[PDB]
Order: structure tokens, then sequence, then C-alpha cells
């Protein structure tokens, strides 16, 4: 029951076409399960990490990013320094 | 940006190079191939063999110099140094000339200007979101990262806060028309706890965004702004943005302008006889009217 949708990650010259799914018992994927794919990938902090869609700011956790309008094709912004603990 | 439907063949590479995305690739290749990507210092520019305002004029020609590029070390290494050393009024602009280095330089840019966008003091806070709209200006982007960094900024009470945010957002979406971008800083635009020239900032943004498009809305928008704001403080020195945007707005277009000055005809014989003058003007370039 996994729902894959396709997001290109572009983040300091480096970019990923990720097919993430819904992970934490949600229907959709949301922003805790980019934010968890995410710092599985590089590890940069929820706090200060930046993931920007279409110029929309992304400051709510729990909104829904498939209802705010990722679809396959669609690119997101990362920012934020890679950091090694 | 010519803002089309995918269902045209090789759109993806079609609104890539539209959007001039590999723009900076190319140009550091060339340059590169060229040899000529070593960091020109402004000193040996300068040919010193023989203050702070002085420092400032360096840093922005080694801006200057080293724009379109990312490569300087002088304010990526110990920038927060100078900075730090720079006095007064001077990081704003500081910072604004490391965006320079990083324009046309998306990813690299962000990243660079990240740590920066966190700085303590509200002219480095100002001077990083100005190197943001900087980084992304000219260059269009699919997800457009400028609107959302500049998202408390774009309103912010704060006046150089705001200032930095405004004019980022104007070199972005300078030649995009975008009917987002235009309502989220029109209303910026109607503020009244912001400065006179604040409120010519923002004018000026709309004005750089919405270029030769006789945006009608900007120019009402403008009109009251200007009606709204009283005559005697509106002469002084910093009004002159607002005609600006209304001569860009309608660049290139004339006959119109009639319009534009009639209803402008209330405003005083000081300001009125310079805006009428400059919308005309500027809408009228290029044509050779004698």
């Amino acid at each position: 029951a996994a729902a894959g949708l396709t997001v290109t990650v572009t983040h300091s010259n480096e970019k990923h076409d990720l097919h993430v799914t819904s992970q934490q018992g949600s229907s959709e994927p949301v922003v805790q399960d980019l934010a968890q794919v995410v710092e599985e990938v590089i590890g940069v902090p929820q706090s200060f990490q930046k993931l920007i869609f279409k110029g929309k700011s992304l400051k709510e956790m729990e909104t829904p990013l498939s209802a705010l309008g990722i679809q396959d094709g669609c690119r997101v912004m990362l920012i934020g320094k890679k950091n090694s603990p | 940006f010519l803002e089309l439907s995918e269902d045209v063949e090789e759109y993806e590479d079609l609104t890539e190079i539209m959007s001039n995305v590999q723009l900076n690739s190319n140009f550091l290749a060339l340059a590169r191939e060229l040899d000529i990507m070593e960091p020109k210092v402004p000193d040996d520019i300068y040919k010193t063999h023989l203050s702070a305002r002085m420092n400032l004029a360096s840093s922005f020609v080694n801006g200057f110099v080293n724009a379109a590029f990312g490569q300087d070390k002088l304010l990526t290494d110990d920038g927060n140094k100078w900075l730090y050393k720079n006095k007064d009024h001077g990081m704003l602009s500081a910072a604004a000339s490391l965006g320079m280095i990083l324009l046309w330089d998306v990813d690299g840019g962000l990243t660079q200007i990240d740590k920066y966008l966190y700085s303590s003091e509200d002219y480095i806070k100002s001077g990083a979101l100005l190197a943001c709209g900087i980084v992304n200006s000219g260059v269009r982007n699919e997800c457009d990262p400028a609107l959302a960094l500049l998202s408390d900024y774009v309103l912010h009470n704060s006046n150089t806060m705001r200032l930095g945010s405004i004019f980022g957002l104007g070199l972005a979406y300078a030649g995009s028309n975008r009917e987002d971008v235009l309502t989220l800083l029109l209303p910026v635009m109607g503020d009244s706890k912001s400065s006179m020239e604040v409120a010519g900032v923002t004018a000026l943004a709309c004005g750089m965004i919405a270029v030769g498009s006789c945006n009608g809305d900007v120019t009402s928008t403008i009109l009251q702004t200007i009606m709204e704001k009283s005559e005697t403080e509106l002469k002084d020195t910093y009004a002159r943005w607002l005609p600006l945007g209304l001569g860009l707005n309608h660049l290139g277009k004339g006959e119109a302008i009639e319009a534009i000055l009639a209803a402008l005809e209330v405003v005083s014989e000081p300001f009125r006889s310079f805006a009428n003058t400059l919308v005309d003007v500027c809408a009228y370039a290029g044509s050779g009217n004698v």
C-alpha cells in the first residue's frame, strides 16, 4: 500500500529523482515522511532544513504536500548545510 | 519567460534553456576555458604600489569583478570577519555584493547564503535576503526558491529587512510578470507603516516585475498610494521611484500615457512635472520621437 510519488530534489549542484512513499501510517506522502527521507539521505535537522516547492514556504510540519500540489515531474529545492555529527 | 504547456515536444529542455539554468554552467565553463576564472583582487585593480566607505567600495568592486562566478573566498571564508570589521550601513551592501558574485548560481548561491541568512545584524540579514534575490534574478527556476525564501521578510515590520526582501523579489520576478508575485508585493506596496523610501523601493520592484505589461492594478495602486501620501512629504527626495514604476509598466507602449498623465494631473507641479515627463520618456523610449 505504498503511495509512491516522484519528486526531483535539488541542492548544492546535486540532484536526485526520488520515488518516495508514505511510511508513517499516512495515505499520502507528507512533510514528516519527506523530512525523514531527507535526513536519512543527508542528515539536515528539520529545524534549519528548508524545503521549497513552487515558491511555497514549508513551515507547517503536518501540511500534506500531496494535497498542496506535488505530482510527478515536480521539483523541490533543499537549502541547508550537510551536517556530519 | 514564456509560460506554456507541456504538450509541446521536449518541453523540459525548452523551459530549462528559457530559464537559463545552464547559463551559469556554460558561463563558468567558458570562463575556465579562457582561463579567466582567478578572482581578481580589488587591491591589484587599485594598483596600490604607492576608510570604512573606501573598504566598502573595495568590497563592491570585488563583487562586480567576481559577479556571476560564485568563486571568491574573500567574502566566503573570512566574510563574517569582513562584515564584522565593516561599519554602520555597509554590511547589507557587502552581503548583496556576495550575492552579486553568486548571481545566476541558484544551487551554489543559496547554500552559501543560507549560513548568512541567520546572521545577527539586521543589515546582514537584509543583505543576505537581497543576495538571494540577486542570485535568483534573471535565471528562472522551476520551483522558484525566492518566493518561499522571502516569506516573512516580504512584509516584515523592520524597514531594512523588508527593503532587502522587496528588492530581491523585484530582481527575481523581473520580467516574470507573475500573478502570484504581483498579488503578494502590491499589498506590501499598500502598507502605510513602511517609510517613503521603502514605498519607493516597492514601486521599483513592482515596476521591474511588471515592466512593459500595462498592469492596470499596479498603476492604480501606484496612483492611490501617491494620493494617500501627502504632497509636502511626497516631493522631498524619494517619491521619484513611483513614476519610474509607471514608466516601466508602460515601457515601449506610448499613446495610452495620456490617460495616466491625466489621472496624475491632480498632483502639484513640483512632482507632477517630474513624474509625467519620466513616465512619458520611459514609455516612448526607443522610438526616436523628435
